[PDB]
């Protein structure tokens, strides 16, 4: 419960919009109340008051009772249901708005996938549930009951708290009890769901293997199996919600026999309470539609205290990157050199790895040219300061890399990466990501220039990419993150395998488009392919994370080194 | 009647006919309901009319009281069964559902199952189908009681006063009236909105999914406003919508509003004397006159509990959308034949005019005529995306051709599958390790192997030399998608499989493509020496070690291009020294 404290916090923003639904739901159900109420009592006193008493007997009172609780019952339904929606919908903005914020700052590394984001989507819905589903209910419920006890003691204080107090003690202890009932089975139901998708995973993708090997109708067989078992834990849910309803029903039942049987004696002082009877019973009769949803909302805070726990959990993490707040000026050229760092993880050498300390000029072309099947580089992570290096300095122009504030660096430093990925956007907004201000013409151009013609063809620009439609292929897709690269233009590029995963055709064109769009601006290009390394000005090889030796692909093949070997076949 | 909103139901009802004793009974158990409620409204008409009226002291009441507590632990007996009915038939839906879908999704194949991601398809079978779970144990169950209820209170009340069963019958034709002016239209725009809410889900998906992109070109901060935009522009569009659609509510609510008033008005003034009418000529009494309050809420609550339950019905019809169309999308299904390969020596493939076709149509690979003796090894070649993976899916019985491809003089399509793939063994890329023990892993292809036998396997594949770092060593749990083994050691496990029963065909996609490098060089070394066995047949783009293999073929879109050993090819000039000069520029 104290988990909830942060989305909590939340609601301050939007306060007026959410309590109204909540008055709004209490208002709804006083008038329920009232309204049978004032008939139970109406059709008694004029039942006592008889033919005789039509002179003295005042209805025109009650009539605006009855007038103004119908009015105000139907108009209060209407818009309750109006004003919690649409403040279930801002809370839903708020809560999107917020976790992204919080994941932005600890991106690459924080996260570590596409299950944990499916999961982080549907935790976000469920904390949107909170108010709807859990706190208007619960809420609701408290006032109204406090308000009939309150109204209703006018009368009589002992018939008051009896029927209050079965409404209380019922709204705070049977939610918790049936919470508690059944903990154990909502353990067991999500250990057989997580279960059977583990085994369903594993039949569905190994489809191909258990079909060949013939295992394929055993495994599906164990596979209901664990269904049968998880089907008979949704049955247990099932028999303790049927239990709640039904002692719900016999709460109910008490209170309207306990004030047909109390009131009888004497409401009030009066030992003859003729038409207050029927004002007692006909309130008990209709108070309990205030405890409907109770039970059933004090389950889904369960649901809710896991998923807020889970957020908090991925949204809490510590930024291992913090930038200052320097408003630095981006140079036109950039000239970066490294001190010390090192090229790639320890990769389990236990070595002590030194670093590469390289140096690269202004508009000058470097190429690192590393093993294939070693260990993962990550150069780029932390030249676009995903995480700070451990070892050694990056300085960016002669200053350090850390003293760039965020905007600044990211306006310095334009990277092709290895995954380009496709926003579900129109082409326009997957391009105008890397410009935003961007003319219409001066985009397309772009798109011409680095060889996609086929996204200009008929939807052209508005065409829908991503999941929506519209698929592209590994090489048109790189094609996408160098017109981005260039749509940027920032003095320093860094492209990571951008030729990798390509044909000989594609791979000669985009080698190509790098030598003459980005002639004037430094590129630091990581591969393991030899393709096109003739027209960079500097050639780093290495190995196990040390430069073996570099130079121009001139010098460097007549010193015959590592090099010359890879030129070989070997 | 033929909006989507409609159609969807209709598919939702055809499905319910699996539980229809189940729902016979909860409808059966409703009419008790009904019953219930009118005899506990009897009851304490009568006691209020004694108490408030007739003045009879409390003490001598106990039989109706008595009697009225009967027909309250009554009601809250067939509460509790009308509840664990309904859900067996939500259950006994959803069992069966699962089954034609878990059916049409095996019988399609893998073919069909890799053209979307294992998570997808776990969305379909757990979560959707479940999603239909309140709408048949409880929407309904609750449309029957809708019915039932209603109109068992007026027959009821009507005996007793016509008058006030006309009030309640009165405003019955109303709400149906309302649903052709609001609410049938309000209905289906409602689908649309909760078809945006999904998609506006996956806008913010597709941002969390991006959020690398958006970190190294600065978009972080204008990519809030982008689903401050997007939620913006849901929230008014579904608010326009709400503001009819709740309009049901609010109507309800006046009906069952004005309902109780007229009840009260009509009795309370017929009391006073001021009406004569609607009585029967016989007198109103105040239990006639309580019978009718009592009931009066209860003639409109089992359709206000129907809008309690208007999100069960939602998620269902956006679950059986996706249901519907899945089991309706025609597929290929690869024709199964009767014959039966006698003989287990190496296969003799010939194929001549074949053309693979994917599940949903397509064509992937072109006219292919090539000839494979028994006992010889073949490799195919070429740019990704040539067809060359859809040739060994083709051998394997998953995907259907128009052609011929005989294997001893035998068309595939008339091999029975189950006998067909037992002579035959698989190793490809991205290994499967469906089992729970290595050792149930290496010893899927037949459990009845001899211990001798599983070690000679577990050599070949180089398994045992991974096996002292495992903690429980063969018999060590893999765990979900192998997470305790690497990709190079999982990759072995399947070479153990696959040569632990020497077959007629092996068929090789890339075995070592992602591998490390020594895995690498030990999953090739064991694949090396197997392919000589028997009939084998490998998917490669490592060119520069194909000297020993006897035919290479060079596939290019669909088809085959280039053929002949590797001296002839490597010099020839053709596509195949392109290829081989481009994987040469690889370290
Ligand atoms: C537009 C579409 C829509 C949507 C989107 C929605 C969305 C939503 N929602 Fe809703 N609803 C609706 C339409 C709707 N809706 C309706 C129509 C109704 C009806 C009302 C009555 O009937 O009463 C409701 C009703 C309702 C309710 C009450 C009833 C029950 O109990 O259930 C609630 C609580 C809710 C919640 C909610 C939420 C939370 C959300 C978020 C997701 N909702």
């Amino acid at each position: 419960m104290r988990a909830l404290l942060p989305y909590l916090a939340l609601y301050k923003r939007h306060k007026w919009m959410l309590s109204l639904g909540i008055v709004l739901a209490i208002v709804t159900l006083l008038a329920s109340i009232g309204l049978l109420t004032l008939s139970g009592w109406f059709l008694s006193a004029s039942a006592v008051a008889g033919v005789a008493g039509l002179y003295s007997f005042n209805y025109m009172l009650p009539a605006a009772g009855v007038r103004g609780a119908a009015i105000t019952r139907t108009a209060g339904r209407y818009f309750e249901r109006l004003v919690s929606h649409d403040a279930t919908f801002r809370v839903l903005q708020h809560l999107r708005i917020y976790t992204f914020s919080k994941l932005l700052p600890l991106s690459p590394a924080g996260l570590a996938q596409g299950e944990l984001l499916n999961r982080v989507v549907a935790d976000v819905d469920t904390l949107d549930h909170l108010y709807l589903r859990v706190i208007s209910p619960l809420v609701g419920a408290f006032v109204v009951i406090m308000v009939v006890t309150i109204g209703l003691s006018f009368l009589d204080f002992t018939l008051a708290f009896t029927l209050g107090g079965i409404m209380l003690l019922t709204l705070f202890l049977m939610p918790p009890l049936f919470y508690r009932a059944g903990k154990s089975t909502g353990q067991n139901l999500t250990h057989l769901r997580g279960q059977y998708r583990q085994q369903l995973t594993a039949w569905l993708q190994g489809q191909a293997e258990l079909t060949i090997f013939g295992a394929s109708d055993r495994y599906r067989t164990q596979l209901e199996n664990t269904e049968i078992q998880w089907l008979e834990a949704q049955r247990r849910q099932s028999e303790l919600t049927a239990l709640s309803q039904a002692i719900m029903l016999l709460i109910g039942a008490l209170a309207v026999i306990l004030m047909l049987w109390m009131a009888s004696g004497g409401v009030g002082g009066n030992a003859q309470p003729g038409a207050l009877i029927a004002l007692f019973v006909f309130c008990a009769l209709a108070a309990f539609e205030a405890l409907a949803p109770v039970t059933g909302a004090f389950q889904h805070l369960g649901q809710v205290i896991a998923s807020a726990v889970r957020i908090s959990d991925l949204t809490d993490q510590k930024p291992e990157v913090t930038f200052p707040d320097t408003q630095t000026r981006v140079a036109d050229r950039v000239s970066l050199t490294l001190r010390d760092v090192q090229f790639t993880y320890p990769e389990q050498s236990q070595q002590a790895l030194k670093g590469i300390s390289l140096q690269v000029n202004a508009g000058e072309h470097i190429a690192i040219l590393g093993r294939t099947g070693c260990g993962k580089s990550t150069l780029l992570q932390q030249l676009t300061r995903a995480w700070d290096p451990q070892q050694g300095e990056i300085l960016l122009n002669d200053s350090p890399i850390a003293s760039l504030n965020e905007a600044a660096l990211r306006q310095t430093i334009s990277v092709v990466p290895q995954r380009v990925h496709l926003f579900s956007a129109t082409l326009r907004d997957n391009l105008l990501l890397a410009s935003p201000g961007s003319s219409d013409e001066a985009l397309s151009e772009i798109l011409r220039r680095v060889g996609l013609e086929k996204l200009l063809e008929d939807a052209g620009l508005n065409s829908w990419l991503g999941e929506g439609g519209r698929q592209l292929s590994g090489g048109e897709l790189r094609r996408l993150a160098i017109a981005r690269a260039l749509l940027h233009d920032a003095p320093l590029v860094l492209l990571d395998e951008p030729t990798e995963g390509l044909d000989a055709t594609t791979e000669s064109q985009i080698l190509e488009l790098l030598a003459e769009m980005m002639r004037e601006k430094t590129v630091l290009m990581v591969t393991h392919r030899l393709r096109g390394l003739s027209r960079f000005q500097q050639i780093i090889v290495m190995d196990n994370g040390q430069i073996i030796e570099q130079g121009t692909h001139a010098e460097l093949l007549a010193r015959q080194g590592r090099y010359y070997q890879f030129k070989q076949g070997l | 009647n033929k909006s989507r909103q409609k159609e969807l139901t209709r598919w939702l009802k055809q499905q319910s006919v699996i539980s229809q004793r189940w729902l016979n009974i909860s409808r059966l158990l409703g009419f008790v309901s009904g019953i219930l409620i009118i005899a506990q409204a009897w009851f304490m008409a009568r006691i209020l009319q004694h108490m408030i009226m007739e003045n009879i002291p409390r003490e001598a009441l106990l039989l109706p009281f008595t009697l009225l507590v009967l027909t309250f632990v009554l009601r809250a007996w067939v509460v509790w069964l009308r509840e664990r009915v309904g859900y067996h038939a939500g259950q006994h839906i959803r069992f069966a559902i699962r089954r034609q879908v878990l059916d049409r999704l095996q019988q399609a194949g893998p073919a069909w199952i890799q053209g979307k991601p294992a998570g997808s398809w776990a969305t379909l079978v757990l979560e959707q189908i479940d999603d239909m779970h309140d709408y048949y144990a409880r929407y309904l169950p609750q449309m029957a009681l809708a019915v039932s209820v209603p109109l068992l209170i007026v027959v009821a009340i009507f005996p007793s006063n016509w008058a006030a069963a006309l009030i309640l019958l009165g405003t019955a034709p109303l709400i149906p009236l309302f649903m052709a002016l609001v609410g049938m239209g309000a209905a289906d725009a409602n689908r649309r909105n909760f078809l945006a809410l999904a998609r506006l889900s996956g806008h913010f998906l597709d941002r969390l999914r991006g959020m690398e992109t958006l970190r190294i070109f600065g978009r972080g901060e204008a990519e809030i406003e982008s689903i401050r935009s997007a939620s913006e522009d849901f929230r008014q569009r579904t608010m326009e919508v709400l503001r009819l659609a709740f309009l049901s509510s609010g109507i309800l609510e006046f009906f069952t509003s004005l309902s109780i008033a007229l009840v009260a008005v009509y009795f309370g003034f017929s009391y006073l004397g001021e009406l004569d009418f609607g009585h029967y000529d016989t007198g109103v009494t105040l239990a006639a006159g309580f019978l009718a309050l009592i009931l009066a809420p209860e003639f409109f609550q089992p359709l206000r509990d129907l809008g309690t339950f208007y999100h069960a019905k939602a998620q269902a019809v956006g679950a059986a959308d996706s249901l519907k169309t899945f089991m309706e999308t025609p597929l290929a299904h690869p024709q199964r034949g009767e014959a039966e390969l006698a003989s287990t020596d190496p296969v003799t493939i010939e194929a001549e005019e074949l053309f693979i076709t994917s599940p949903e149509g397509k064509t992937l690979a072109g006219p292919l005529n090539f000839t494979l003796p028994a006992g010889q090894r073949a490799v195919l070649v070429g740019r990704s995306g040539s067809g060359k993976s859809s040739l060994l899916n083709a051998l394997s019985g998953f995907l259907s051709y128009q052609g011929s491809l005989r294997i001893n003089g035998i068309e595939l399509r008339d091999l029975s599958p189950e006998s067909w793939r037992k002579h035959l063994s698989w190793v490809g890329q991205n290994p499967q390790l469906p089992a729970a023990t290595l050792r149930d892993n290496v010893l899927l292809a037949r459990p009845d192997a001899s211990e001798q036998e599983l070690q000679a396997a577990l050599d070949n594949a180089w398994v045992s030399e991974f096996l002292p770092l495992l903690p429980q060593g063969v018999d060590t749990p893999v765990g979900d998608q192998a997470a305790r083994l690497s990709v190079g050691q999982a990759q072995r496990v399947a070479v153990a499989r696959a040569l632990l029963n020497p077959c007629s065909l092996l068929l090789l996609d890339e075995p070592a493509a992602s591998l490390d490098a020594h895995s690498e060089q030990r999953v090739m070394e064991a694949l090396n020496a197997a392919s000589l066995r028997q009939t084998t047949l490998m998917v490669t783009h490592q060119l520069e070690d194909l000297a020993d293999w006897d035919v290479i073929w060079v596939m290019q879109d669909g088809r085959i291009i280039e053929q002949g050993r590797y001296a002839e090819l490597s010099v020839a000039g053709g596509p195949f020294a392109t290829l081989l000069a481009h994987r040469q520029e690889e370290i």
